[PDB]
C-alpha cells in the first residue's frame, strides 16, 4: 500500500490509477476518513473554515494589489464615463506585435486588460482616490490573511482545540452572530460610510491621519444623545452635487431621499449609510432573542417541541408537529449546509436582481459591459448554490435522518407523501414546457409564413399591475403608488412618505433599468424561466426524497449516496444515485440560467443600442432569438482575429472557440461509458509490454475513469465550457458595442 | 462575364480561412446561414422552420444519451 | 375476415384512425375558418 | 475486495451460485427453507462484482446483496 | 514602441521572470514534488 | 502615479508571512 | 508440480502478461474423451488433446468460463480443476473447493456472509455514525 | 385602465401591416376580424389582455371550450381502464381497443363534469392510500 | 491534423500569420495529389 | 372530516388574492 491518501486504508490498498482519482475526490469528505470522530470532524472543519477565509482575504488583496500596480484606478478618478479600467497588466511572451498593439489601450503604455468586476466603481464610491490607499488596503489584507491562517493552526493545538460541546451550542452562535456578525459589522460600515465615503464625495480629505479630529457632521455626537436626530437630515446633498467635489453638497450624514443621485445615476450614499445604520440596530436587537446564560431568551428546543398555545393543545407551531427537529439540524452539518446554501443561493439572486436596477455604485450603471458581467456572475453562482442546497439536502436523508427520532413530525410527513409531490412538480413542468413551446414555435410558424400579427401575444398584464401599483405611470393604471390620490402615495395618517418623491423619479425615468417596460416577450420567457426552475427542482427534490429509497431499490440508503448503479438487473438502474439526481441537475440549471442570462443580455442589448422595438417584436418567437440575439450579435465576437488582423477582442474570440471544445469534450465522457475505455486501455497495455526501448512501466495500473468520475468529468467539462463560451460572447458583444 | 473573369460564390475564401476552425466557424458556418437565418417571411421559411426543427432533435438526444 | 376486424382494433391501427380523422376535422377547420384566434371565436365575420 | 452478503428470504434455487463467473458463492445446508440450502459467499475476494447473482435471484427483495467496496487487482478484472 | 511586451509600472523586470518561473519552469519540479509525495510506499 | 518600486518589494516581503503561515496551517491540517 | 499437455495453439495476444509472473497466475486442467477444438478464453481456437490438458490463464473468471460454458455444457467434462499459482511456485487448488462444485449442496460447508434477517430490516446509516460499521454488518 | 393597447383598427401600425399583406384568402378575412376584435400594441400586433371586465366571455369560451374536450377525452379513458380491470386478461384489452367498451365510455364521457362531481362526493373518485402501492420511506 | 489548426489559430490570434501552416507561412503542398493531377491531364494531351 | 384549521387558512389566503384583484380590476381604490 501507498501513503497517500491519508485518510483512506481502501484506496491506498489501490494498485491503480483509480487510487489518485479518488483521493481527490474524497479529501475534503472528513466524515468518511478512517478512524474520524465526531469532535476530530467538527475541529478539522473549524481550521478548514480559517482556510478559506485567508483564501478570500489573500483574493481580495491581489485585486487592490494589481489596480494600485498595473492599473489606472486615479486617471480614472477623472473621468469614470470615459476611462477603461484596468485589470491588470499582460505578459505573454508570445504574443506577436499586432497583438500587443491591440491590447495597449485605455491610456497605457503596455498591453493591459480591462476590468470587468466593477471593483473601480466600488472603491470609488466608498470614499478610496489614490493608489496609495488601494495598497494600503492591500497590505492589510495580506496580514487579515495572516491572523486568520495563524488562528487555524492556533485552534488545532491541543490547549485550543474546542470540544464537541461548543460546537453544539446554536443559542449563543446565532446570537454573536446576529449582532455582533451581521449587527456591528453593518454599524461599522455605516461608521466608514459616515465618516469616509461621505466626506469624499464631497471633495475633503478623510483618512487615519486625521479623522479623529474631523467630525463628520458640524452638530457633532451631542445632537444625537440629546435626541435632536433630524439634525442629521438637514441640508442633504442637492440636485446638482457633483460627485468628488464640494459644488452643490450639502452636509447631512443621514438622509432618505430615495432614487438616485442625478449625476452619478446611483443610490444616494447618505441613504446607504442610514440603511445600514438601520439594519445594525434590527440585527443587534435581534441577537438577544435566545437564552445564553442568563436565563431571558427563548429556547429553540422548547419552541420546536412546544404543544400548548396559550393552554390549548396544538401539535405545534402552525399546529405542525416540529418536535424533534433542534436534535435533527443540530446533529446534521448536511442539514445546516443546506440552509446555508440555499440562503446564500437566493441572497446571490437578490444581489444580481436588485444590483442592475438600483445601482449602488457611481457611474456603474453606465458601464454596459460591468453591469452585465455582474448579473451574469451572480445569477449563475446561484445557480450553483442552489444545486448544493439540495444535493446536501439528499446527503441528509441519507447520513443523517434516523426515522425513530423524527417520528411524526413535520420532516418526516414530507417523507411520507413524497410521491404526490414529485407528481405535481411532474404536472407543473409538462404544462409549463408543453404551452410554452407550443406558444413559441406557434409564433414561429406564423412569422415564417408571412402571418406576424397572427402570433399569440398574452400581455403581462400581472407584472405590468405591479410595475404600475410601484409608480410606473407607463400603462396608464392609476393604482397605488401610480395614482397621487391613493391612500398608499399620500400615506394619509402622517405623510411620511419622504422617500416617494424621489422613488417616483427614478421609476418613471426612461433611461434606467428600474421597472423596465414589459410586454409579450418578457411573458413568454418568464414563463419559461418557470418551467426551468420547476424542472431543476424536480430532479433535485426528486432526488432528495428517493435517496433513501424507491420501489426500483428499496436499499438505496445501504449504498450511500454516490454508486454508479445497481446493475443490469430489474430492467436496468443506470443513473439511480442520489448523486445522479444532482448530476443531473446541473444540466437543467445551466440551461435554466442560460435562459435568464440569455433573457437579460438581449433585453439591456437593445436598450444601450437604441433598438428596444427589435427586442419587442423578436423575442416572441423562437428564430427572433436565434437570429437577432445569437447571430446578429456574434459578428464583432467572431471578428476578433481574420486573415485581414487582430483587435482587442482577440482574447474573446480565442476563449469562445476554447469554451464550445470544452463543451465538446464533455459529450466524449459524457455519451460514451466506461468498458468501451476499459477494453482499449487493455490494447495500449499489451502494446507497452511487447514494445522495446519502452523503459518506463505504470506503478499504478491504467484502468478507464470509473462511472461516477466519468459523470463528473464529463459535467465539469460541460459546465467549464458553458461558462467559458457565454462569458466570451457576453464581454465581446457589449464591450465591442459600447465603451 | 464576357471577358472570362470567373468571380466564385463565396471569392475565394478556402485558401486563407479554412485554415483555422475560427475561419470555418465565421466565414462558413455564421456567414453562410445568412440565407437560412433570415429566411422566414419568404419561400425559403420551410429551410428555416426545419434548420431550427434538427437543433431541437439534436439537443433533444442529449437526455437519452 | 374476423381476424382482419380484430386487428383493425390493434391499438396502433385505432391510433392511427384517431389522429388520422382529428387532423382531417383541424384541417377542414383551417380551410373553412382561417385566421381564427383568441378573442375572435365564434363572432361574426365583419 | 467486495461484500457479498445472503439475507434469510433465499430460498434455495442455486440460481445465483450458477451464475458467478468467478465462483465466488456455493449453496451449504440450511432449515429456513423448503430446498434445505441457502447460499453462501466463502471466497468475497474473487468477487468481481458484476452483480450477475442478484439478476438471478427471484426473490422479493433480493436475497442476495453485493455492496462494492475496496477495489483490488482481481476485484477489477484486470489480466495485467 | 509596441514590438516587444513592456511595462510602464514599477519594476517591470518582476513578470519578465515570474511569467517563465511560475508557467514553464518550476511546474515540473512541483509535479515530481507531488508524484513523489502520492508513489510513496507505507 | 502607481506604487514606486520599493513598495512592490514590501509587498513582496509582506507577502512571506501569511506564506509561511498557510504551509503551517496546511501541515497542521494534514496531521 | 502440475501435469497435463498444453492444448495445440499457435500462439496469441490474449494470453499471460507481466502480473502472471509478478503477483498470481491461473491454470485449469481437465481431461477429454478425444481430441476436438474449443475456443480459447481470450480468443482464437486451440485444439484439446486425448489424454490430460493443462491451459495457463490470466484471471480466475477464464478457467470459471471455459470449465463452465465450454467443458461441461458442450463437452461433457466435469472434471475440471482450477489452481492459483504463485510466483514462488505455491499452487493450490481452488476450483471446486472441496471436490463438489458449488451449485451442488454439500455437507460441512458453513454458511459464510449470512445475515439473520430480510433485507428490508437494515438499519439507517444515521444509527451507526461514527461506528464504523456498515448499515449490512449491523448485528 | 391600460392605454398601451388601442383597437386595432385605430392602431396605425396595425394598418399599415392590413395594407402590406397579401391578397390571399390567409389575410383579407382574417385582417378584418382582428381590426374589429383585437387589442394591438404599439407594434400593431394583436395582444390578448387579461385585465379587462369586458370581453371576458372572448377568455372562458375558449377556456371552458378546452377543459370540456380534455375531461371528456380524460373521463373515456379513465371509465374505460376501470372497466377492463375485471376482465381476465386487461393488458390484452389494451392493445386490442374493445369497441362496445370504448363506445360506452365514450357516451357516459359527455356528462363528464357531473359524472366527476358524484364520484368525489361518493368517494369513488380516489382510492385509499394505505391500499396503493408505494416505496419505503 | 486538428491540433495544426489549433496551431493555426493560436497565431492568427497572435497576429503571427508567418508562423501558420498556410500557403504564405509554412506550407504543406500536397505534392502527390498535385502530381497526379498533372499526369492525368497530360495523359489526353493537355 | 371539515378540516377546519387548513380551509381557514385557505381562505385566508383567498382573501388576499381576492382583495388584490380588487385593486387590479379597478373595483376598489
Ligand atoms: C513512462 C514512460 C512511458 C514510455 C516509455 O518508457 C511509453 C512508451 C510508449 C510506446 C511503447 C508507445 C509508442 C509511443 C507513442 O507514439 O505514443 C506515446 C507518446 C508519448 C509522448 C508517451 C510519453 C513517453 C514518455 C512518458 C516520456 C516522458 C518524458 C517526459 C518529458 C517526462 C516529464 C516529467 C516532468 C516531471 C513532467 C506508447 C503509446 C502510448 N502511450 Mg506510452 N509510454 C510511457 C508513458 C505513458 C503514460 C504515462 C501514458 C498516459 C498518458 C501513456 C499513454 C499512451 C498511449 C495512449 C499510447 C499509444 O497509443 C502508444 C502505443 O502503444 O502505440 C502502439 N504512456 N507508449
Ligand atoms: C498556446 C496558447 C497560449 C498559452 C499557453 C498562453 C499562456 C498565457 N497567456 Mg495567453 N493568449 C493566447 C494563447 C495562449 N496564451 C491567445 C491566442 C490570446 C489572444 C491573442 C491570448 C491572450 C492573452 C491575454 C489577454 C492574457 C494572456 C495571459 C496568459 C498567461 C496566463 C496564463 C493563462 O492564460 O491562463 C492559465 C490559467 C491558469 C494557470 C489557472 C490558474 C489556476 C486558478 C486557481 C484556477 C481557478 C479557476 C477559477 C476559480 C474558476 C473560473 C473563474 C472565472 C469564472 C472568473 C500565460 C502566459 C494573461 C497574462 O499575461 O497573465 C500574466 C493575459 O492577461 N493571454
Ligand atoms: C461577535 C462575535 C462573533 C463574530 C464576529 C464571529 C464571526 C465569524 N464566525 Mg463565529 N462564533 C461566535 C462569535 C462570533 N463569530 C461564538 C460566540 C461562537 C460559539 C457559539 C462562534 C462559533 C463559530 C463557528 C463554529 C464558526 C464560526 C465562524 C465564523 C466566521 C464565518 C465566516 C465569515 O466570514 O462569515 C461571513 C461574514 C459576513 C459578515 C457575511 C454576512 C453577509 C450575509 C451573507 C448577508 C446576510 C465569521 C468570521 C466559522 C469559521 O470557522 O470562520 C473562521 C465557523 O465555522 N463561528
Ligand atoms: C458566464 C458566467 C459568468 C460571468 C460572466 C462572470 C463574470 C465575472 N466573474 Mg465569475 N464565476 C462564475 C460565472 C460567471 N462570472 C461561476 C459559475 C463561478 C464559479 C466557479 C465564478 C467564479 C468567479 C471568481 C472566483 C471570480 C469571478 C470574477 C468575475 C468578474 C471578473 C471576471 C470576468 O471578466 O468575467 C468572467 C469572464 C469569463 C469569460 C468567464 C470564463 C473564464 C474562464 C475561461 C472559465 C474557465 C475557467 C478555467 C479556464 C477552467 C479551469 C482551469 C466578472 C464580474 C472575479 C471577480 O470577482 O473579480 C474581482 C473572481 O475573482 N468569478
Ligand atoms: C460552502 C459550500 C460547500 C461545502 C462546505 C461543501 C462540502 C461538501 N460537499 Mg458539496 N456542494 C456545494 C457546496 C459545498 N459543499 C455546491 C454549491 C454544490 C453544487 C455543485 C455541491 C455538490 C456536491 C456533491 C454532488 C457532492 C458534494 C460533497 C461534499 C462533501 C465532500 C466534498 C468532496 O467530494 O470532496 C472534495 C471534492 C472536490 C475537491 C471536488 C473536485 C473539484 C470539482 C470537480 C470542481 C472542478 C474544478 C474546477 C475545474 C475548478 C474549481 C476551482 C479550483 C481551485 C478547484 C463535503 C461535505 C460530496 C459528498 O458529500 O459525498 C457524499 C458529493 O457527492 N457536494
Ligand atoms: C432540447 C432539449 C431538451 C428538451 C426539449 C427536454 C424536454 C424535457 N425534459 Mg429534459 N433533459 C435534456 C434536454 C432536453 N429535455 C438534457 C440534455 C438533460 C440532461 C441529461 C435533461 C434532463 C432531464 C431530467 C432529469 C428531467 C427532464 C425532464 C424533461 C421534461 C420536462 C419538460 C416538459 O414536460 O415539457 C413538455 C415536454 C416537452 C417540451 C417535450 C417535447 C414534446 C414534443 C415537442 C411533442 C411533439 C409531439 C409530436 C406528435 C411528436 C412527433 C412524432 C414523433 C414521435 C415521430 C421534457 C420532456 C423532466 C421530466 O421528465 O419531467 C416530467 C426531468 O425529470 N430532462
Ligand atoms: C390549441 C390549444 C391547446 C392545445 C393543443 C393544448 C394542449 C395540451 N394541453 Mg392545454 N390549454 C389550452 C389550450 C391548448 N392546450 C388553453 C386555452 C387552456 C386554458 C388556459 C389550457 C389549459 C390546460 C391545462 C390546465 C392542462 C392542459 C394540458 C394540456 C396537454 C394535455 C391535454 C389533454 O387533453 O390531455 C389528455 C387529457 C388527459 C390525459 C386527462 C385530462 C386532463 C385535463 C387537462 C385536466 C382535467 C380537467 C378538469 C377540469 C380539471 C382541471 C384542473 C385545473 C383546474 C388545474 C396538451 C399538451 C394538461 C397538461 O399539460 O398536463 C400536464 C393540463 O393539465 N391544458
Ligand atoms: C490571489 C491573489 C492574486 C492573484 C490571483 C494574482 C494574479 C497574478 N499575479 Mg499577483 N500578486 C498578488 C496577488 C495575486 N496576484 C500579491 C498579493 C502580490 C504582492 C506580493 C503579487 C505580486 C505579483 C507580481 C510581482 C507579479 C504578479 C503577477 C501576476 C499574474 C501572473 C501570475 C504570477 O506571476 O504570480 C506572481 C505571484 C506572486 C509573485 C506572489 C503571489 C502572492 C499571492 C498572495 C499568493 C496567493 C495564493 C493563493 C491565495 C492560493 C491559491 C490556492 C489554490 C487552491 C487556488 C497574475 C495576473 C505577475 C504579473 O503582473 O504578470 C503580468 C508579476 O510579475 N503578482
Ligand atoms: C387514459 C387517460 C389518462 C388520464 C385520465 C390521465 C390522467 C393524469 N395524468 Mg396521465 N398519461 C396518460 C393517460 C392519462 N393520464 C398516458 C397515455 C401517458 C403516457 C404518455 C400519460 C403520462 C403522464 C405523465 C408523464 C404525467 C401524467 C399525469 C397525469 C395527472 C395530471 C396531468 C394529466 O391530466 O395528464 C396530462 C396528460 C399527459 C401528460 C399525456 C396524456 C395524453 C394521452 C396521449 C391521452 C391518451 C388518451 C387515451 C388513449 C384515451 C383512450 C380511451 C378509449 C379507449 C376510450 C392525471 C392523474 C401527471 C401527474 O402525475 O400529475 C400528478 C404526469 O406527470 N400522465
Ligand atoms: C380566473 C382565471 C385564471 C386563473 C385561475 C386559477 C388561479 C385557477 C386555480 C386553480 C386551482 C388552484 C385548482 C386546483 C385543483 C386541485 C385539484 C386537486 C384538482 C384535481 C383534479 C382532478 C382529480 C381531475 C380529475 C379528472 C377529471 C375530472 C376529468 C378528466 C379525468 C381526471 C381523472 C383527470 C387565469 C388567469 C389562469 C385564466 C383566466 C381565468
Ligand atoms: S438466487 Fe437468491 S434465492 Fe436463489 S439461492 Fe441465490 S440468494 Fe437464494
Amino acid at each position: 500500500a501507498t501513503k497517500f491518501p491519508k485518510f483512506s486504508q481502501d484506496l491506498a490498498q489501490d494498485p491503480t490509477t483509480r487510487r489518485i482519482w479518488y483521493a481527490m475526490a474524497t479529501a475534503h469528505d472528513f466524515e468518511l476518513h478512517d478512524g474520524m470522530t465526531e469532535e476530530n470532524l467538527y475541529q478539522k472543519i473549524f481550521a478548514s473554515h480559517f482556510g478559506h477565509l485567508a483564501i478570500i482575504f489573500l483574493w481580495a488583496s491581489g485585486v487592490l494589489f494589481h489596480v494600485a500596480w498595473q492599473g489606472n484606478f486615479e486617471q480614472w478618478i477623472k473621468d469614470p464615463l470615459n476611462v477603461r479600467p484596468i485589470a491588470h497588466a499582460i505578459w505573454d511572451a508570445q504574443f506577436g506585435p499586432p497583438a500587443i498593439e491591440a491590447f495597449t489601450r485605455a491610456g497605457a503604455t503596455n498591453p493591459v486588460d480591462i476590468c470587468y468586476s466593477g471593483v473601480y466603481h466600488w472603491w470609488y464610491t466608498i470614499g478610496m482616490r489614490t493608489n496609495n490607499e488601494l495598497y494600503v488596503g492591500a497590505i492589510f489584507l495580506l496580514l487579515l490573511a495572516a491572523l486568520f491562517l495563524f488562528a487555524g493552526w492556533l485552534h488545532l493545538q491541543p490547549r485550543y482545540r474546542p470540544t464537541l460541546g461548543w460546537f453544539k451550542s446554536a443559542e449563543p452562535r446565532l446570537n454573536h452572530h446576529l449582532a455582533g456578525l451581521f449587527g456591528v459589522s453593518s454599524l461599522a460600515w455605516a461608521a466608514h460610510l459616515i465618516h469616509v465615503a461621505i466626506p469624499e464625495s464631497r471633495g475633503q480629505h478623510v483618512g487615519w491621519d486625521n479623522f479623529l479630529f474631523t467630525p463628520p457632521h458640524p452638530a457633532g455626537l451631542g445632537a444625537f444623545f440629546t435626541g435632536n436626530w433630524s439634525a442629521y437630515a438637514q441640508n442633504p446633498d442637492t440636485a446638482q452635487h457633483v460627485f468628488n467635489s464640494s459644488q452643490g453638497a450639502g452636509t447631512a450624514i443621514l438622509t432618505f431621499l430615495g432614487g438616485f443621485h442625478p449625476q452619478t445615476q446611483s443610490l444616494w450614499l447618505t441613504d446607504m449609510a442610514h440603511h445600514h445604520v438601520a439594519i445594525a440596530v434590527l440585527f443587534i436587537i435581534a441577537g438577544h432573542m435566545y437564552r445564553t446564560n442568563w436565563g431571558i431568551g427563548h429556547s429553540i428546543k422548547e419552541m420546536l417541541n412546544s404543544k400548548s398555545f396559550f393552554g390549548a393543545k396544538v401539535e405545534g407551531p402552525f399546529n405542525l408537529p416540529h418536535q424533534g427537529l433542534y436534535d435533527t439540524i443540530n446533529n446534521s452539518l448536511h442539514f445546516q449546509l443546506s440552509f446555508a446554501l440555499a440562503a446564500l443561493g437566493v441572497a446571490s439572486s437578490l444581489t444580481a436582481q436588485h444590483m442592475y436596477s438600483m445601482p449602488p455604485y457611481a457611474f456603474i450603471g453606465q458601464d454596459f459591459t460591468t453591469q452585465a458581467a455582474l448579473y451574469t456572475h451572480h445569477q449563475y453562482i446561484a445557480g450553483f448554490l442552489m444545486v448544493g442546497a439540495f444535493s446536501h439536502a439528499g446527503i441528509f436523508w441519507i447520513r443523517d435522518y434516523d426515522p425513530e427520532q423524527n417520528k411524526g413530525n413535520v420532516l418526516d410527513r414530507m417523507l411520507r407523501h413524497k410521491e404526490a409531490i414529485i407528481s405535481h412538480l411532474s404536472w407543473v413542468s409538462l404544462f409549463l414546457g408543453f404551452h410554452t413551446l407550443g406558444l413559441y414555435v406557434h409564433n414561429d410558424v406564423e412569422v415564417a409564413f408571412g402571418a406576424a400579427e397572427k402570433q399569440v401575444l398574452i400581455e403581462p398584464v400581472f407584472a405590468q399591475f405591479i410595475q404600475a401599483a410601484h409608480g410606473k405611470a407607463l400603462y396608464g393604471f392609476n393604482t397605488l403608488l401610480s395614482n397621487p390620490d391613493s391612500i398608499a402615495s399620500t400615506a394619509w395618517p402622517n405623510h411620511a412618505n419622504v422617500w416617494l418623491p424621489g422613488w417616483l423619479d427614478a421609476v418613471n425615468n426612461t433611461t434606467n433599468s428600474l421597472f423596465l417596460t414589459i410586454g409579450p416577450g418578457d411573458f413568454y420567457v418568464h414563463h419559461a424561466i418557470a418551467l426551468g426552475l420547476h424542472v431543476t427542482t424536480l430532479v433535485l427534490v426528486k432526488g432528495a426524497l428517493d435517496a433513501r429509497g424507491s420501489k426500483l431499490m428499496p436499499d438505496k440508503k445501504d449504498f450511500g449516496y454516490a454508486f454508479p448503479c445497481d446493475g443490469p438487473g430489474r430492467g436496468g438502474t443506470c443513473d439511480i444515485s442520489a448523486w445522479d439526481a444532482s448530476y443531473l441537475a446541473v444540466f437543467w440549471m445551466l440551461n435554466t440560467l442560460g435562459w435568464v442570462t440569455f433573457y437579460w443580455h438581449w433585453k439591456h442589448l437593445a436598450i444601450w443600442e437604441g433598438n428596444i422595438a427589435q427586442f419587442n417584436e423578436s423575442s416572441t418567437y423562437l428564430m427572433g432569438w436565434f437570429r437577432d440575439y445569437l447571430w446578429l450579435h456574434s459578428a464583432q465576437l467572431i471578428n476578433g482575429y481574420n486573415p485581414y488582423g487582430t483587435n482587442s477582442l482577440a482574447i474573446w474570440s480565442w476563449m469562445f472557440l476554447w469554451g464550445h471544445l470544452a463543451w465538446a469534450v464533455s459529450f466524449m465522457f459524457l455519451i460514451t461509458w466506461r468498458g468501451y475505455w476499459q477494453e482499449l486501455i487493455e490494447t495500449l497495455v499489451w502494446a507497452h509490454e511487447k514494445t522495446p526501448l519502452s523503459f518506463g512501466y505504470w506503478r499504478d495500473k491504467p484502468v478507464a475513469l470509473s462511472i461516477v468520475q466519468a459523470r463528473l468529468v464529463g459535467l465539469t467539462h460541460f459546465t467549464v465550457g458553458y461558462i467559458a463560451t457565454y462569458g466570451a460572447f457576453l464581454i465581446a458583444s457589449t464591450a465591442g458595442k459600447f465603451g | 462575364d464576357s471577358d472570362g473573369i470567373v468571380t466564385h460564390l463565396t471569392g475565394g475564401n478556402f485558401a486563407t480561412s479554412s485554415i483555422t476552425n475560427n475561419g470555418w466557424l465565421r466565414d462558413f458556418l455564421w456567414a453562410q446561414s445568412a440565407q437560412v437565418i433570415q429566411s422566414y417571411n419568404s419561400s425559403l421559411s420551410a429551410y428555416g422552420l426545419m434548420f431550427l426543427a434538427g437543433h431541437f432533435i439534436f439537443g433533444f438526444s442529449l437526455m437519452f444519451l | 375476415m374476423q381476424h382482419v376486424f380484430k386487428y383493425l382494433t390493434l391499438a396502433p391501427v385505432m391510433a392511427t384512425f384517431t389522429m388520422v380523422a382529428l387532423s382531417v376535422v383541424l384541417i377542414m377547420l383551417q380551410i373553412w375558418f382561417p385566421g381564427l384566434q383568441y378573442g375572435t371565436y365564434f363572432k361574426p365575420t365583419p | 475486495s467486495h461484500t457479498v452478503k445472503i439475507y434469510d428470504t433465499c430460498i434455495g434455487c442455486t440460481q445465483c451460485v450458477r451464475a458467478c463467473p468467478t465462483d465466488v458463492l456455493e449453496m451449504v445446508p440450511w432449515d429456513g427453507c423448503k430446498a434445505a440450502q441457502i447460499a453462501s459467499s466463502p471466497r468475497t475476494e474473487d468477487c468481481v462484482g458484476c452483480k450477475r447473482c442478484e439478476t438471478a435471484c427471484p426473490t422479493d427483495f433480493l436475497s442476495i446483496r453485493v455492496y462494492l467496496g475496496a477495489e483490488t487487482t482481481r476485484s477489477m478484472g484486470l489480466a495485467y | 514602441d509596441m514590438t516587444q511586451l513592456t511595462g510602464s509600472y514599477a519594476a517591470s523586470w518582476l513578470p519578465w521572470i515570474m511569467i517563465p518561473l511560475i508557467f514553464y519552469i518550476l511546474p515540473f519540479p512541483v509535479f515530481a514534488l507531488i508524484f513523489i509525495w502520492i508513489e510513496k510506499e507505507a | 502615479m502607481n506604487i514606486s518600486d520599493t513598495q512592490v518589494f514590501v509587498a513582496l516581503v509582506v507577502a512571506l508571512l501569511p506564506g509561511l503561515l498557510a504551509f503551517r496551517l496546511a501541515t497542521e491540517l494534514y496531521k | 508440480t502440475l501435469e497435463g499437455q498444453t492444448p495445440i495453439f499457435g500462439g496469441g495476444t490474449g494470453g499471460l502478461l507481466t502480473k502472471a509472473e509478478r503477483e498470481e497466475k491461473y491454470v485449469i486442467t481437465w481431461t477429454s474423451p478425444k481430441e476436438q477444438v474449443f475456443e480459447m478464453p481470450t480468443g482464437g481456437s486451440a485444439i484439446m488433446r486425448q489424454g490430460k490438458n493443462k491451459l495457463e490463464i490470466a484471471r480466475k473468471e477464464y478457467g470459471i468460463a471455459l470449465g463452465g460454458q465450454q467443458l461441461r455444457a458442450k463437452f461433457k467434462i466435469n472434471d475440471y480443476k482450477i489452481y492459483r499459482v504463485y510466483p514462488n511456485g505455491e499452487t493450490q487448488m481452488i476450483h471446486p473447493a472441496d471436490g463438489v462444485f458449488p451449485e451442488k449442496v454439500n455437507q460441512g460447508r458453513p454458511k459464510v456472509r449470512y445475515v439473520d434477517r430480510n433485507i428490508g430490516s437494515n438499519p439507517s446509516p444515521a444509527k451507526l455514525k461514527f461506528s464504523g460499521v456498515q448499515p449490512y454488518d449491523a448485528p | 385602465a391600460n392605454s398601451t393597447l388601442v383597437p386595432c383598427s385605430k392602431s396605425p401600425a396595425f394598418q399599415a401591416r392590413m395594407k402590406n399583406a397579401p391578397d390571399t384568402y390567409y389575410f383579407n378575412k382574417p385582417f378584418k376580424a382582428y381590426a374589429k376584435y383585437e387589442l394591438c400594441g404599439t407594434d400593431g400586433l394583436p395582444h390578448l389582455p387579461l385585465d379587462r371586465l369586458d370581453r371576458a366571455t372572448d377568455v372562458l369560451v375558449p377556456i371552458g371550450l378546452f377543459l370540456y374536450v380534455a375531461g371528456f377525452i380524460g373521463w373515456s379513458g379513465r371509465s374505460y381502464l376501470r372497466a377492463t380491470k375485471s376482465a381476465s386478461d386487461p393488458e390484452m384489452k389494451e392493445i386490442f381497443i374493445d369497441l362496445p367498451l370504448a363506445l360506452q365510455s365514450i357516451s357516459k364521457a359527455v356528462l363528464w363534469p357531473l359524472l366527476a362531481l358524484q364520484e368525489f362526493l361518493s368517494g369513488d373518485l380516489t382510492a385509499r392510500d394505505e391500499e396503493i402501492p408505494i416505496s419505503p420511506r | 491534423s486538428f491540433a495544426m489548426y489549433c496551431h493555426n489559430d493560436t497565431m492568427r490570434a497572435f497576429g503571427r500569420p508567418q508562423d501558420m501552416f498556410s500557403d504564405t507561412g509554412i506550407q504543406l503542398q500536397p505534392i502527390f495529389a498535385q502530381w497526379i493531377q498533372h499526369i492525368h491531364t497530360a495523359a489526353v494531351g493537355a | 372530516a371539515p378540516f377546519p384549521f387548513r380551509t381557514i387558512v385557505s381562505l385566508i389566503l383567498l382573501a388576499g388574492n381576492i382583495l388584490v384583484a380588487a385593486i387590479y380590476f379597478h373595483i376598489i381604490n
